[PDB]
């Protein structure tokens, strides 16, 4: 039981290590904020006639 | 320059701070833009700079 969890935890830092998109809930949460703050700034540009 | 200013250049009125770029304005502008379409960058038109 404690060298299944051991090899466990081992697979939690090769998984992190390995794969791009698995934090993808977190990285999504600034994207929206950062797009956001961006159109914002973006929309200083425009001449609303 | 590095002072806060009212500044016009060719009638482009405002108010900054004016420091020495290391943008290189190829020959026909006058003026640089940011994503907000405000002026971030202006060569002076006595000192070429
Ligand atoms: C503004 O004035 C300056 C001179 O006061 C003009 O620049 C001169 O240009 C000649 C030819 O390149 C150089 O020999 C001089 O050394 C420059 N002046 C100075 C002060 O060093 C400039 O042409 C004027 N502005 C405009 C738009 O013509």
């Amino acid at each position: 039981i404690a060298n299944q969890f051991n090899s466990a935890i081992g697979k939690i830092q090769d998984s992190l290590s390995s794969t791009a998109s698995a934090l993808g809930k977190l990285q999504d949460v600034v994207n929206q904020n950062a797009q956001a703050l961006n159109t914002l700034v973006k929309q200083l540009s425009s001449n609303f006639g | 320059k590095n002072k806060c200013v009212n500044f016009n250049f060719n009638g482009l009125t405002g108010t900054g701070v004016l420091t020495e770029s290391n943008k290189k304005f190829l020959p026909f502008q006058q003026f640089g833009r940011d994503i907000a379409d405000t002026t971030d960058a202006v060569r002076d038109p006595q000192t070429l700079e």
